[PDB]
């Protein structure tokens, strides 16, 4: 009843789509990274961050928000935590 | 379901028809023209 | 060290002006000219230039700080958050007379 | 600044026949008006 | 959807049932039961109390005036 | 043979009886508890029958027995309304104090039940009395079991609290038997109705007010001289800590309506202004150190010591509204003080083994029940209405203010700060938080036992303060006689 | 007419409304507790008795006309 | 002054919507149809229209 | 406490003291509290503050000696602000229990019913004219000044800002929530008419629906009430010489009663003066956002108006004064008792 | 006596109420302290009786009607 | 009917508070609001009862706190005051129980919720009904332990914890 | 969802989501039994409203129909 895998994908790969700055929309999968196979860098993917906390409502903490470079961990990290609406 | 959208309205429509009717007659007396008498 | 926390006072910083702006239009604005000085000083090296430039923003969040920045209902300080919680021991008691 | 420019009163206290003696009261307790100083 | 009321009344599991300790008996029928008969004797003890018997002198005491009109003129 | 007399020697029979089965029939220590438990009850009837048969608006003793065997001393019996009371609060606690401790006694069953019989015959006693002398025999004749009840059955800091009750009660009450020698050596007796047609120097008035104050001001207990009540309150059992708290207490206050009110009338309205000011220091100050305290036990002790202030200044009122609010203050206080001490050192303690409010965090998670009660435990201790705490804390803060309004004042700021308190250890233990986590082990809600004791108790409390008039009715016309004055058109008629 | 205290006293009216006009005021009263105060009812008669309540408010205003010249438009309040 | 290149003034002349911005494409959504500066304000007094049409109806 | 002070109207009649400090507690309580709800990012905190300013309105009345005012006021206000608590309640729901203004906008097309409730009550709440709220807030203020003395007229003034500050904080709720564009994200408002989605098109959508029977039925019952019951029962309380409380029940002593005049000697613009300010300041509050909207940015990174946003938004620092010098105070006397 | 549930005893949390408890040996009078001790056990209860002192008496509301006075020294 | 418009309110909450094992979830809901539903018919009724035709009612039902010169009566007295506050007290009260049947349906402790707003139905008549400031005075007493009781509703939330310490000592 | 709770924890209010499944059944019960004593506050309430003004014949006053002390008065009143 709770957020599933196949919502979670969907909703983010809207999302990084976004930027002018990616590579390319047809070059993100489950397990694309932010730096070696996406096109971003250092300061642009903590701006994916604070736009996937936004668009999930929750809250990204300094600790955990630097494990954080792909978007096979985005999954996983958002289905750890409950609070996800 | 619109009945929803109804209501809304009608609460909308209900209210403002009420004050042009209330200020139809009621109206003149406040703006000073017309005492009641 | 003089990596990690020049990125979350990135964050800091575009969180307090979209706090302090509420409209996402202008915050947008807002948030591309904060990007560029974060871009502005990307190739200081010396540790002692580093050190006391973390320092000065530290204080410009501190100088603009919002009133009451936003909180997500779920997050420590939102207004849902230990709303319902579950006890933490299910397990019944152990046979024990008082 | 409201003190310095405040309207006057635009009507005289209202007079009472009798000031209401015996219905406030009686004298043991608080008149109405009644042409008294004004 | 809703769940059914449950839990261990006293701390007595399901399987099992309330075990008196000595203590039950002389508590609900001897401190609660005479508490109890105590309460029905109450309600008909004699009224000792000085205000009611002060009412009455002052009763006739305010009768002996124009307040409280008395049921016989004398 | 007087039901005055039935009363004492009932709980001796309890004694002659736990102490001799073993000779009748390893006779188990349930019976001794069960014998015990029935001896207090039938006290309980006794005085029952005794208050359906009492007269609420006679001046002469009541169920007096005639003796005519003049010794040096001797024990004279009566009850008139102000001490029937207090013999009623004694017979309803001593059973609920004994089922309060039903368990939680595991060594020495026959001391602990022997020493707690004796306790009921001796305090019993001393409303009982009909001589100044015999009160003082029996005022300090619990001492010696009180003391071995707390080194026996304890906790860790025992023997310093078994110290403390009996220095401080033997040194104040050496200075109350200065007093009542002076007043046998003026009259020549300590009989009521003699002594109490006596009327002293003034100047005596003042040094017999002084020691019996002095007397009354360590048991009270007032502060700055309650250091004493926090370590005995706390290191006694269960059982005991409920007898010290609602009725060891409460022979202070049933002292001044025999001591200090008939006799030394002009010393009492002199020196109102010294005990006003101590008792609204005592306010103010186990107050604000009742929130500072973190043992569950010692906020509970010492917040007694702020409503014990409470009902003195309305025993100094000189204002029949004051005097009975003061008698029914201390009257509902042993019946909330009772039942927080078995939520704190009968329900928290039992389950956990430590008093410190640090562990303890949202236990209505886990115990309804308890929380129930606990609430409303604390509204009474908080004096809420519905509650005969209301209505003696209402009633005796009236008088404070009449007789003096600024010591009322500022004793009425009990209003806030009784209720700073009593929420503020509600909240920490029933609410805020989901569990304590230093709670490893899940715990039990309330027991049918413990149930029982406590909803006697908020029953005693909140039906009594719907109806007050259970009490106020047998209190008017006796304390009509402990009042001082005259009015200028209503006195000497002729 | 005015209306004497004695059958005033029995309408059971306001003290504060207890002068001249309040001779009026008895059937405006009455209205209202015939028609439950519905602010539709009487309007003819309610309206006459604020028609008084206007003409004694304005012999009310008129007298420092002279009160006021008297004091030299100073601060009568 | 401010060794680092902040400037209230030109952070307050960056107040705006960017010519060009790395987002646009996820943000767009907020300025459409739904939310157009007409479409919002279509019913912001919902009855208003209804009511004027019954109130000419009834005076006439 | 408005009732205590009604029900007591015969013994405090009688002492002129008590009424003029009612008359200035509550017009300092009505604009301390339409300044600090303008601030608020909270909008359960807006309805309480507006709760507070409606309260200094009937205790100000009471000091008026209008005791018949507040009892009407009292239950007018009842009405309408229950309407907006309950209505804004349904805002909470629809989205995941967001408290906060800056995550709402264009929810009116997802909230059709809530909103309209809303705006009527927020039209009673501001004594739009010809509404339940309008006939007995407004009245206060006419009394106020028909109580031709410095006080009276004082209060008026003190009492016509905090009429301005209420239709602020009124319009930002109201256009903050459904009015304005998106703050929120995607989930409050992805409709199900666009696909977005490719498997998962059963759930994920929740765009924010209004309420069911029993949370919509109460708001349109208090939105007819907060229409018409004012109009119906004026009467009953205000009247011009009505003799509802007759049973000595809200006693006033002819001495200073001022309905003759307040009906009479108030100039015609100072009756009409509140609907002014009212629709003036309305449409600049909605010229102030989303038609201008940079002066407000502008001035909350203003250094003068930084503080000015923070000394309100804080609650006029009350409580952090509050805490450190009478809860703290009262907590060390404790530690130096016990310790010492 | 009889065994309680099993509890997270926090050494920190019970050495702080070890030395709550025995608090009292270490107490000493210094120039402070006596300040404190000074305060609230004398000049705070005198002041208290001092105006208690002199207001006994000072005022009566009992009937008090218009043309009386609450004071009656 | 000027004892029932009391009393009623009372027994819902008693119901729904201390036997809603027993009643349950829709029960509870059921009995706390016919409770208000029907006590708001009364308190119209009594409002043209005693308002429209000026007859205030007493009851007077026994004595609380006799103490020599003081008499304090559990006693109630219906005035134009008193049914004039009883129509937006009772009808609020009755559309906020049934906003919350929905509102707090996915809260679990959802007797102990209608129990209390209930037990605040009962104070609030009480406040207004009240012959005297004592009697009165029980009521406002008992306001604040239902507002205490209901800011502190969610009591595992620390926040809610202190907004509840903060309205029942200020 | 629906939170997780102890099994063994027993509450006079109910529990969690706790709805028995004679819920009608006992609800019945409490509804008979607050009508029972309702009624019998009514009886008492009717005879002990005190009045010092009678209604009027023509008007609307539902509590002519049960309170005595207002109930004798229009039999009293229907003798001439
Ligand atoms: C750490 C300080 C301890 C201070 C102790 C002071 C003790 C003083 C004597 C104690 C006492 C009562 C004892 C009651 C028990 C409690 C005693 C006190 C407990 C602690 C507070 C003895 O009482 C006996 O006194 C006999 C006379 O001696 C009388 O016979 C009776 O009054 C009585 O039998 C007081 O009685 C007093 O009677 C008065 C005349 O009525 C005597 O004269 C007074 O003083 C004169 C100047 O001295 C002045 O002219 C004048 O003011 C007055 O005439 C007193 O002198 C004193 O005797
Ligand atoms: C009296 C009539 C109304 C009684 C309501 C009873 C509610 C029962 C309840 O809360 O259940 C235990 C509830 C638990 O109910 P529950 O259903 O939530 O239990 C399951 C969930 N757990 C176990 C996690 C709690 O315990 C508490 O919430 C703590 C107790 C505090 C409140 C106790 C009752 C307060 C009301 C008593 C009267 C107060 C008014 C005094 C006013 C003074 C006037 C001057
Ligand atoms: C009234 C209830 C009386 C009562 O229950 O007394 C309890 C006790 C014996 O009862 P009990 O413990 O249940 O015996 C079980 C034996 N298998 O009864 C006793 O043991 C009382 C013994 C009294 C001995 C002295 C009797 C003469 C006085
Ligand atoms: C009143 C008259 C004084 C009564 C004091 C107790 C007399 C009764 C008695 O003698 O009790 C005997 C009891 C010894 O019992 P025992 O055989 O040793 O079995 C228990 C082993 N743990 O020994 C005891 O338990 C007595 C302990 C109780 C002491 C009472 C306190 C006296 C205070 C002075
Ligand atoms: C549930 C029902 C409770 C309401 C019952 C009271 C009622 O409706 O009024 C009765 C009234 C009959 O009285 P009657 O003498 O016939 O008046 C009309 C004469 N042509 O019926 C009438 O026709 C009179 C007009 C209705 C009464 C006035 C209604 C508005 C007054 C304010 C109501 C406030 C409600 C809150
Ligand atoms: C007027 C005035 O001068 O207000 C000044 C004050 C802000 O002081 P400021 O010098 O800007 O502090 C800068 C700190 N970085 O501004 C303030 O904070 C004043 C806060 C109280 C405002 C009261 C209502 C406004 C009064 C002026 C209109
Ligand atoms: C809850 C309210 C309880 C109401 C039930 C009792 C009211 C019945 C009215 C009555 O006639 O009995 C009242 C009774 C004594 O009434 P009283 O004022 O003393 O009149 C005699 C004066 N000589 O007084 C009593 O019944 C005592 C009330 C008991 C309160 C606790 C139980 C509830
Ligand atoms: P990527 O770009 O993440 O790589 C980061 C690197 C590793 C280059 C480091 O940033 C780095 O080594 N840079 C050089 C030395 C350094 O540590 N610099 C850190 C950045 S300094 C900087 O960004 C200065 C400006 C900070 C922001 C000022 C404004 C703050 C917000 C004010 C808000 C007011 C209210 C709205």
């Amino acid at each position: 009843e709770g957020l599933q895998k196949v919502e979670v994908y969907e909703r983010i790969k809207s999302l990084l789509a976004g930027f002018d700055k990616v590579n390319d929309p047809n070059n993100i999968t489950e397990t694309a990274h932010f730096a070696n196979d996406l096109g971003l860098d250092s300061l642009d993917t903590v701006e994916v961050v604070m736009a996937i906390e936004e668009e999930f409502s929750i809250e990204i903490p300094d600790k955990d928000a630097d494990q954080i470079h792909s978007v096979d961990k985005a999954i996983e990290y958002i289905l750890r935590q409950p609070d996800a609406h | 379901s619109r009945v929803h959208r109804f209501l809304a309205t009608g609460l909308g429509a209900s209210m403002w028809f009420w004050i042009f009717y209330r200020a139809k007659k009621d109206g003149p007396v406040l703006l000073g023209w017309k005492h009641p008498w | 060290s003089n990596r990690q926390a020049a990125l979350s006072l990135y964050r800091r910083a575009l969180k307090l002006a979209l706090d302090w702006t509420v409209h996402r239009n202008l915050w947008r604005g807002q948030a591309l000219y904060i990007r560029s000085l974060f871009e502005k000083n990307r190739n200081v090296t010396d540790p002692r230039l580093q050190r006391a430039l973390l320092k000065e923003t530290e204080k410009l969040l501190e100088k603009w700080k919002h009133p009451d920045p936003y909180c997500p209902p779920t997050a420590p300080g939102g207004s849902k958050y230990e709303r319902n919680l579950p006890v933490p021991n299910l397990e019944p008691p152990p046979p024990l007379k008082f | 600044v409201v003190k310095l420019t405040y309207p006057d009163r635009v009507s005289y206290p209202r007079e009472f026949e009798g000031g209401l003696e015996r219905e406030l009261g009686g004298a043991g307790a608080v008149r109405a008006f009644l042409c008294l100083d004004d | 959807q809703y769940d059914p009321p449950t839990g261990w009344l006293w701390g007595v599991r399901p399987g099992e049932k309330y075990q008196n300790e000595g203590w039950e008996g002389p508590f609900f029928y001897g401190f609660w039961g005479s508490l109890i008969v105590f309460a029905i004797a109450y309600a008909y003890k004699p009224d000792t109390s000085i205000q009611t018997w002060a009412l009455e002198e002052a009763r006739r005491r305010l009768e002996a005036e124009g307040i409280l009109e008395d049921p016989n003129p004398t | 043979m007087s039901l005055l007399y039935v009363l004492l020697i009932i709980p001796i029979i309890g004694i002659f009886l736990i102490s001799t089965i073993d000779s009748f029939y390893f006779f188990n220590v349930s019976y001794y508890k069960k014998i015990a438990l029935i001896t207090t009850i039938l006290n309980l009837i006794v005085s029952l029958i005794i208050y359906i048969l009492f007269d609420f608006s006679n001046n002469q003793f009541q169920f007096i027995q005639e003796n005519l065997d003049l010794s040096f001393y001797d024990i004279y019996l009566g009850v008139d309304g102000v001490s029937i009371y207090f013999v009623l609060l004694t017979t309803i606690i001593m059973p609920i104090a004994l089922v309060s401790n039903w368990n939680s006694i595991t060594n020495n069953i026959k001391s602990y039940l022997i020493i707690m019989l004796l306790l009921e015959t001796l305090l019993l006693a001393v409303f009982l009395v009909l001589d100044v002398l015999l009160f003082y025999i029996f005022f300090e004749s619990i001492l010696p079991p009180l003391f071995i009840l707390i080194g026996l059955f304890g906790s860790s800091n025992k023997v310093r609290a078994s110290f403390y009750i009996f220095l401080y009660t033997l040194l104040g009450s050496l200075f109350l038997l200065l007093s009542i020698l002076t007043m046998s050596s003026i009259v020549g007796t300590t009989y009521f109705d003699v002594l109490l047609k006596s009327s002293f120097e003034y100047t005596t008035q003042l040094f017999l007010f002084f020691g019996i104050f002095i007397a009354f001001a360590v048991k009270t207990p007032v502060w700055g001289l309650n250091s004493w009540l926090l370590r005995a309150h706390v290191e006694s059992p269960l059982g005991g800590s409920i007898v010290l708290a609602a009725i060891v207490l409460k022979l202070s206050l049933y002292g001044v309506f025999r001591l200090i009110l008939p006799i030394l009338p002009q010393a009492s309205l002199n020196l109102t202004y010294i005990v006003y000011a101590i008792g609204a220091i005592t306010v103010l100050y186990a107050s604000f150190s009742t929130l500072r305290t973190v043992d569950v036990k010692e906020l509970i002790a010492y917040s007694s010591v702020a409503h014990a202030a409470i009902y003195l200044m309305g025993v100094f009122s000189n204002t029949i509204q004051g005097l009975e609010g003061a008698i029914l203050l201390g009257l509902a206080h042993g019946f909330v003080s009772s039942g927080l001490f078995i939520c704190a050192g009968g329900i928290l303690y039992d389950r956990t083994g430590t008093r410190l409010i640090y562990f303890f965090r949202g236990l209505t998670q886990i115990m309804p029940l308890f929380s129930l009660f606990f609430f409303i435990l604390c509204l009474g201790n908080a004096g809420t209405p519905l509650t005969l705490n209301f209505v003696g804390e209402f009633m005796s803060l009236y008088g404070t203010l009449e007789r003096l309004p600024i010591a009322g004042m500022l004793a009425s700021t009990s209003i806030i700060f009784s209720a700073a308190y009593s929420i503020y250890m509600y909240n920490r233990i029933a609410f805020g938080g989901s569990v304590s986590l230093y709670f490893i082990d899940c715990f039990r809600d309330l027991t049918k036992r413990e149930f029982f004791i406590l909803f006697t108790l908020v029953s005693f409390t909140v039906i009594l303060g719907i109806y007050p008039s259970f009490v106020l009715d047998g209190l008017h016309y006796n304390i009509s006689s402990v009042v001082y004055g005259i009015e200028p058109n209503a006195s000497y008629l002729t | 007419r005015r209306a004497t205290r004695e059958e005033m006293r029995d309408a059971k009216v306001p003290l504060a409304y207890r002068d001249s006009c309040a001779h009026l005021l008895i059937p405006l009263n009455r209205c209202r507790y015939e028609t439950y105060y519905l602010p539709w009812k009487c309007e003819d008669e309610r309206h006459s008795y604020e028609k008084c309540q206007y003409l004694e408010f304005k012999k009310r205003v008129q007298k420092m006309e002279e009160l006021r010249e008297a004091k030299g438009g100073a601060r009568s309040n | 002054p401010n060794i680092t290149g902040f400037d209230m003034r030109e952070f307050l002349r960056h107040t705006k919507t960017p010519t060009y911005d790395p987002w646009e494409r996820h943000e767009a959504w907020r300025y459409t149809g739904r939310f157009s500066r007409f479409n919002r304000f279509k019913g912001a007094l919902p009855g208003f229209g209804i009511a004027t049409v019954a109130f000419t109806a009834y005076c006439v | 406490g408005v009732y205590l002070l009604m029900r007591s109207s015969p013994l405090i009649e009688y002492s002129s003291t008590v009424l003029l400090l009612c008359l200035w507690l509550g017009a300092i309580t009505t604009v301390f509290s339409s300044l600090i709800g303008l601030f608020q990012q909270d909008i359960k905190k807006v309805i309480a503050y507006s709760t507070m300013s409606q309260l200094g309105m009937m205790v100000l009345s009471i000091g008026l000696s209008s005791y018949n005012i507040a009892l009407f006021h009292l239950v007018n206000h009842a009405f309408y602000k229950a309407l907006l608590f309950l209505g804004a309640g349904s805002v909470i729901h629809a989205v995941a229990d967001n408290q906060d203004f800056r995550k709402f906008g264009g929810l009116i097309s997802y909230l059709p019913l809530t909103y309209s409730v809303m705006l009527i009550a927020s039209l009673s709440l501001v004594a739009f004219p010809f509404m339940t709220g309008f006939y007995s807030k407004d009245f206060i203020l006419e009394s106020a000044y028909g109580q031709f003395s410095f006080s009276g007229v004082a209060v008026y003034i003190i009492a016509t800002i905090g009429a301005i500050f209420t239709t602020l904080y009124s319009v930002k709720v109201l256009y903050l929530t459904f009015l304005s564009n998106p703050n929120g994200p995607r989930t409050y408002y992805r409709l199900a008419i666009d696909n977005f989605f490719s498997a998962q098109a059963i759930k994920s959508y929740k765009p924010a629906h209004e309420g069911d029977f029993f949370l919509t039925l109460p708001l349109v019952i208090l939105a007819l009430f907060s229409i018409f019951f004012g109009f119906i029962t004026k009467d009953i309380f205000i009247g011009l010489g009505s003799n509802f409380f007759v049973d000595n029940s809200l006693f006033i002593h002819p001495i200073h009663e001022i309905m003759i005049d307040t009906e009479f000697a108030v100039p015609v613009l100072f009756k009409l003066l509140p609907f002014i300010f009212t629709i003036s300041f309305s449409v600049i509050a909605l010229t102030l956002s989303e038609l201008l909207s940079e002066l407000v940015i502008y001035f909350k990174f203003s250094r003068f108006g930084y503080n000015i946003f923070g000394f309100f938004n804080q609650r006029f620092l009350i409580e952090f004064f509050y805490n450190k010098y009478i809860t703290n105070l009262i907590l060390n006397l404790g530690g130096q008792i016990t310790k010492i | 006596g009889l065994q309680h549930y099993k509890i997270a005893m926090d050494p920190a949390l019970v050495r702080l109420g070890s030395m709550i408890s025995n608090r009292y040996k270490y107490f000493r009078w210094t120039k402070r302290t006596a300040l404190v001790s000074f305060m609230y056990v004398v000049v705070v209860p005198s002041t208290i009786g001092y105006l208690a002192y002199k207001t006994d008496g000072l005022w009566d509301l009992r009937a008090k009607r218009r043309g009386d006075l609450i004071s009656e020294r | 009917m000027y004892l029932s418009i009391i009393i009623l309110p009372l027994l819902g909450s008693v119901v729904s508070g201390f036997f809603g094992r027993k009643v349950g979830v829709s029960g509870a809901q059921l009995i706390t609001c016919s409770s208000v539903i029907i006590t708001t018919i009364l308190s119209i009724i009594a409002f043209f009862e005693v308002g429209f035709n000026n007859i205030p009612v007493t009851i007077n039902i026994f004595r609380w706190i006799d103490s020599e010169w003081f008499i304090i009566n559990w006693g109630f007295q219906y005035d134009s005051l008193t049914v004039s506050m009883l129509i937006p007290v009772l009808i609020i009260s009755s559309l906020v129980h049934i906003y919350s049947i929905s509102y707090m349906s996915s809260d679990p402790h959802n007797q102990r919720f209608f129990s209390y707003l209930s037990l605040f139905t009962f104070m609030m008549i009480i406040l207004v009904t009240a012959n005297n400031y004592l009697l009165m005075f029980v009521g406002w007493e008992g306001v604040g332990v239902c507002s205490y009781l209901l800011v502190s509703f969610w009591f595992t939330r620390i926040a809610a914890n202190q907004s509840s310490i903060s309205a029942f000592l200020t | 969802p629906k939170i997780p709770y102890p099994k063994h924890v027993w509450s006079p209010a109910g529990g969690w989501y706790a709805q028995p499944a004679n819920w009608k059944q006992n609800t019945a019960i409490f509804g008979l039994v607050i009508f029972g004593i309702t009624a019998m506050v009514w009886k008492y309430s009717a005879e002990h409203e005190v009045r010092h003004k009678m209604p009027e014949p023509d008007r609307f006053y539902p509590s002519r129909y049960w309170v005595k002390q207002i109930k004798d008065y229009e039999r009293a009143q229907k003798e001439k």
